[PDB]
């Protein structure tokens, strides 16, 4: 696997750790945070945010200072009579939890007696991960914070990891076939919001206090990401003996047929005939193009690294080329992951880099590395449109095209989407370029 | 006639004299290509016959020549309904606009040779030439097969019709040969070709390596010119035989059904290892083959091909890579798993054709050094048209 | 209002109306028409339905002749012992009422004795009309044929027209919302059929004899299309005194609110608020990219002739700027449309062609009519391919793009599916073109 | 400073010592375009400063200058993290390779001026020249007022910073007047340009039709040119004045709420009617704008523009056209109608904004022969940078 030879940085893929920390936050009902930094950071990551999504989302900043917390989670908690989750996010410059045991001891029961009010802290460096790392710490400590151990339940955890409100849809659309119950985290669906007539409706996370309170009563869970989900497992399943399946991100059909055996395995649950016929339906599509368009074609991927993996793996199915996965962090789990063992193991021809930056693509093709299409998000759009590269859009952000985040990527809906907008992509570049334009007719 | 033979003519406004709903039914159905930039395959001409008329004809044929300025040839059709005078129509038509010519439509042969053919006549004649008859370029196979005899040194005067003009199609009566790609379609042309003018006929074979290296042998041998078929078949195996190795290793006892039967049936065993007869791949064309589809067996267009062209060494390597492709598929194994069965063979990750193909061969040809997978463009004629145009510029050069 | 100044044809837009005809009678559930033409019209035509679906359907053929028309008939009994509706369409070159009078006291009473088979002719000169009179027809000659009185419903009728199955999936869940059942003409959502896995599951149409016979005993039928449908709205108004209302085709949230108006009229439903939601968030994303990016844009619209009239007054709603409307066929009732009269009166700069071919739009494009977008389908892509107009795949067929039957363009869903896919398109060009492309960041 | 000032320069390296973090948050977030292909926009370069940081800073730009051949210049920024010796990594940089200059960064007016300006001379010197200074050229605000300047003969030896480059802005200290659109962020600049240099300064404002004409008539005073003015403001009233009266007349009286508030306010109110002060659009940033627009009132961007550029009139015109398109939205009316009311105002057909807009003019404007819509391409800078290029091409001809 090649790691990136170059010390410096040109065009990179994520963003730090707050921001991550940021995100997970946002998908949590009632739950406004706290930054304690510069207003500036939470600033562009509420604008990144809201070039995903075209909606606005509560994020608070302390202007930077521990006594300014203070004071901020006062304000807060004066002009918000809704909050009732207040995480405080670390950052660059940056002993808050001393200090919210003393705010919950003497500014919580006197300014504001009867009003449920949660502290906790996310201690997020930006120097040492990245939003990756910073998603997966928040998910944990919220995790942490909140779970409690009860009256056992029938439900199951689904840890999603960051993924996009359409495919929150379809995850709950899956698990709705297979009569499951679950404790989605997070609920992202509502981020969507309607354009009322009368009464305003602003974007906003479902996941409720109560869910990551019974997340300790569930009869397990299942977390898709490995990067994005499995510290919350781990420890669900070392403090209240939770047990936990990591993965697979279901991306395409074989990996969602493995999701929803893990499913089954976990709650007992048969595989129902309605998500045969589902899965028929997508593989029927994926057959109409599938030799005829999808073999051969020479694939780059970036994404968030699970995304990535599942794509690279999707790809690898439909018989096209993955040449290039571009995994943007420093972590030190990619080499071990038997996923990744795999890609090795049987496709030889594809180059993974890891801590990579959007220049290790760019290089790449200017040294001669030929491709007909990438997988990526939006911050990497001007290789494809310099290049002549035709790229779909995946992951987070995308924000040069109209409604991605409504579509699924997970699951057979998924699967059906991102091979027809593959194809379609590809369709659409052979118009433009006159290249054998004229097969579209009886294929 | 309209459909198959007449249309591959490149620089032709193909009018049918009727509705248009017939017009419409074979528009964009074809993939008849040509350097023409596909003027055959993009515009289609109908006289648009209402109840009324059941002057019109002359009004859409000054029409379509206006619409046309760069078109100065036109071959009228009689449709079903225009039974109940196009000839005197098409004569008055030539005399005003002074600049182009009306041809009025087994029975196209007949009509072509009987008017058209002895009217135009070639301005240069090389030592060897030769008129392709019965090939109708379907994704670049006219230009596969003149790639190879540019290569040989040999003049096509014109070709019937694939990519072919109205004009060397004209002048069709003074070529030395006639080879025969097609006779079910152009078995007359020849016949009174060789009966008028004593033109010698000699039918090849476009497909496989054997097939096609003999017909290239049986071409130059005679014109006297055998080296140099020679030498164009050792390139072209050296280049192409470890790709083709690679995948008829992998196809060894595949069976195949046929519903382009005889031009393939017995390369395809000799050169591919496949036995031709659940099949494993069916050969057919696009609603046959999406009826077959739902019992989970894959096609490849028979008619149109899928990633074509078939024809050459090349053309037969990609052939076997669609074939493999189609066979050894990841998404037809996950297709017939039955997810809601108890004990149901779900894995996770991923799997290539090359790991489904590579479970079939044994260690020695699964490590050879010597086969290789197809390495090919996906516009595999860009290169062989850019060739064709460049000997054509230095051919105007010298003469 | 332009009528085309040409006597000739150049790029035909529809087909003939045998080919309606036939597209009507692949909706109906056990039903194989048997063709009364050549072998060549009926293979044809499967192979325009196969483009567009990517699916085979069964349609029958006499081959040319009354008494090939009854061993037709016997043939096709003979192989097929689950078709119970075998229209026979007539064509060009062709008393087959007589015939089929003769046949079912003789042939079926004998050779089939018990089996249920309806015999009933639909006569298609494929020199008058189009494929969308052809439709019209046959649909009123289905609705004649089997329109039976009876014991009243609450059912409505809706005659959709010649749709997609996406927007059939739309207009049904719109139905279930609003809390209406209705007899739908036809059920086109088994065209998508699944790749099974055992099993095999071929295209077929859902519409069955029992709801063309229950259509006379509805409250009301609500055509959706005009020129599609208001023939056997108007048999079944004047024969069952069923109350009809003719449009409008809902497209677009104006005309989608106009449809459940229509809808709730009929039936005493209230409107209720899940359609207020899913209205409100297709005019947010609307709002997304409405005076950005949608305002302004020259747009040339072909298609069926109601589906292209809502998108024209769509694409006006949305501040485009619609120049030329081609309704490609000689329908004298285009005229005295009040669509197009409202059209003629408030939006000036559009062009309305009749009887119009792709060559109208081809030479007015040549001449310099400057446009930003087509909506229209496949049958035109190369104006779009050699001229560089961006366009989107509307109508029948679409098959030089993947699964486009499967998205709505009816509905809310299909007023954002349609605003979406235009802005992507628009995007895709502007990076094609390297046209303000930096701009699709901070939208 | 590296957000804004700084990253417009559109031939620089801009490296910032740091985290991946903070260069990634600003990367594609603003439009400061530039004719060197937005190099500026396309890449951005970060130290990548890891925990164990906390030798990397000159391998790392070395590393930008051989992957960007073309690129001379070199920007380095401190960020929060690294403040726990720039200059001399920076000169041995340069030492080594040898063609290169590297600056290390209201900050940001002190450290250019007194490490870069006045060390490059300019080749030619024109009878009249500007440091257009303030401006940065969001969506191509500093092309359209460079056309302007051009048309009055008037050579603009560097902006800064907005589409400027490194050494024009080192020559900097060689104009014969400042003009100034951006005091709150360049005010330094001036003051001390001419406390060294005596250059006076010139304030002006790019937008609207009267504060414009205005400017443009005190940099003609300054020059003795004032015809030059006159001739291109009279040109560009009657060229674009009817079409912005078409928007006016349709605006007058609607409300716009202010979240460019002074540069704009008074110019909106005289020219387009508007009342500054439910209001009918707000003009905010894009999340307050998305915030507000779950409220039903439309937003245009203060910062980068939606329909830009808003400076010359052409642009005065754009932007009142995209003030009348978002109010007069005939979705802004189906989004605020409730259709589950019992009695709702449910229509079919269509509306159109300019319905909406003549329900509120009188008959004499609403059936003007001299008012009409703007009639301009969607890039309107696309001949104004093809303008500037030809003026640049024909001086450098006559030098
Ligand atoms: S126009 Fe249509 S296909 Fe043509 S012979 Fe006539 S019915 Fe048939
Ligand atoms: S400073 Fe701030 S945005 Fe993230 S947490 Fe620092 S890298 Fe900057």
């Amino acid at each position: 696997v090649t790691q990136k030879a170059r010390e410096g940085t040109i065009n990179p893929i994520f963003t730090c750790q707050p921001a991550g920390a940021q995100f997970a936050s946002i998908g949590i009902k009632d739950c406004i945070g706290i930054v304690h930094g510069g207003q500036g950071c939470v600033m562009f990551v509420r604008l990144l945010i809201s070039q995903h999504m075209k909606e606005s989302f509560e994020i608070a900043s302390s202007s930077v200072a521990l006594d300014r917390v203070e004071t901020a989670v006062e304000v807060l908690l004066t002009r918000y009579p809704d909050v009732k989750v207040v995480p405080i996010i670390t950052t660059c410059s940056t002993d808050v939890d001393g200090l919210l045991s003393k705010l919950e001891d003497e500014l919580l029961p006197t300014k504001f007696p009867g009003r449920e009010v949660h502290l906790l802290t996310v201690h997020c460096p930006s120097f040492v991960g990245s939003m990756i790392t910073g998603y997966d710490k928040a998910v944990h400590d919220f995790v942490k914070k909140f779970a409690t151990k009860d009256e056992p339940s029938d439900k199951i955890n689904l840890i999603t990891g960051w993924v996009n409100p359409g495919d929150v849809k379809e995850l709950k659309h899956l698990l709705e076939v297979m009569e499951v119950k679950a404790n989605v985290l997070f609920e992202v669906e509502s981020f969507d919001s309607p354009l009322m007539p009368d009464l305003e409706h602003h974007s906003h996370g479902s996941t409720t206090i109560e869910d990551l309170r019974d997340t300790a009563n569930a009869k397990g869970t299942i977390a898709l990401n490995r990067y994005e989900g499995m510290k919350a497992a781990d420890y669900l399943k070392k403090k209240f003996k939770v047990p936990a399946v990591i993965g697979p991100t279901p991306v395409g059909i074989r990996n969602t047929d493995a999701f929803l055996k893990a499913v089954s395995e976990m709650t007992g649950q048969p595989i129902p005939a309605q998500l045969v016929k589902e899965r028929g339906l997508a593989l029927d599509a994926i057959a109409d193009i599938g030799h005829m368009f999808l073999a051969d074609k020479r694939v780059a991927i970036y994404a968030n690294p699970d995304l990535a993996i599942g794509l690279t793996e999707f790809c690898l199915d439909l018989e096209m080329k993955p040449k290039l996965l571009l995994l943007g962090d420093d972590n030190s789990g990619y080499v071990k992951d038997p996923r990744v063992l795999a890609l090795q193991e049987n496709a030889p021809d594809l180059e993974i880099v890891t801590n990579a930056d959007f220049w290790d693509l760019e290089s790449r093709i200017q040294q001669g590395l030929e491709l007909d299409l990438i997988l990526g998000h939006s911050k990497g759009r001007f290789i494809s449109i310099d290049y002549k590269v035709p790229m779909v859009r995946v992951g987070f952000p995308t924000y040069d095209r109209a409604g991605m985040y409504r579509h699924p990527v997970l699951g057979y809906g998924g699967a059906m989407f991102l091979a027809e907008t593959m194809a379609n992509t590809l369709f659409a570049d052979m118009e433009a370029k006159k290249n054998k334009e004229w097969i579209l007719n009886v294929w | 006639a309209k459909h198959v033979i007449g249309t591959p003519m490149k620089d032709v406004i193909h009018i049918s004299h009727g509705p248009n709903g017939c017009t419409y039914d074979t528009w964009q159905t074809k993939r008849y290509i040509s350097d023409n930039d596909n003027f055959q395959l993009k515009y289609t001409f109908a006289t648009d016959v209402k109840e009324k008329h059941v002057g019109l004809l002359k009004k859409s044929m000054h029409e379509a020549f206006d619409a046309f300025p760069n078109i100065k040839r036109m071959t009228v059709y009689q449709t079903c309904t225009t039974a109940l005078d196009v000839d005197a129509i098409a004569k008055e038509v030539m005399e005003e606009r002074g600049d182009v010519d009306v041809f009025v439509c087994h029975k196209i042969n007949i009509a072509w040779l009987n008017q058209k053919v002895g009217t135009v006549e070639p301005d240069y004649l090389g030592e060897h030439v030769i008129n392709y008859v019965g090939e109708y370029n379907i994704q670049g196979d006219q230009e596969v097969m003149i790639d190879y005899f540019n290569r040989m040194g040999i003049q096509v005067l014109s070709t019937f019709t694939g990519n072919g003009s109205y004009d060397s199609l004209r002048m069709m009566h003074r070529a030395h040969l006639n080879v025969l790609e097609c006779a079910r379609s152009a078995e007359y042309i020849c016949d009174e070709l060789r009966a008028r003018y004593g033109i010698p006929r000699l039918d090849i074979d476009g497909f496989g390596f054997e097939p096609l290296a003999n017909s290239l042998r049986k071409v130059a041998l005679f014109f006297g010119i055998e080296d140099k078929a020679e030498a164009i078949i050792a390139e072209e195996y050296a280049k192409w035989k470890p790709q083709l190795d690679w995948y008829k290793e992998r196809l060894k006892g595949k069976k195949v059904c046929l519903w382009k039967l005889w031009h393939w049936a017995h390369a395809i065993e000799e050169e591919m290892g496949l036995k031709v007869v659940k099949p494993d791949i069916i050969f057919t064309g696009k609603r046959p083959g999406e009826f077959v589809k739902k019992h989970g067996v894959p096609y490849l267009n028979a008619h149109a091909y899928h990633n074509g062209p078939y024809k050459g060494f090349e053309g037969w390597v990609r052939f076997a890579r669609d074939i493999y492709n189609a066979i050894y598929s990841p998404m037809r194994q996950l297709a017939a798993l039955d997810i809601s069965a108890p004990d149901a063979a779900i894995t996770s990750g991923f799997r290539t054709a090359k790991m489904n193909a590579d479970l079939t061969v044994s260690d020695e040809v699964k490590f050879s050094e010597v086969l290789h997978e197809y390495t090919g463009k996906y516009d595999s004629i860009a290169e062989i048209r850019a060739r064709n145009q460049a000997y054509a510029a230095e051919q105007k050069a010298l003469r």
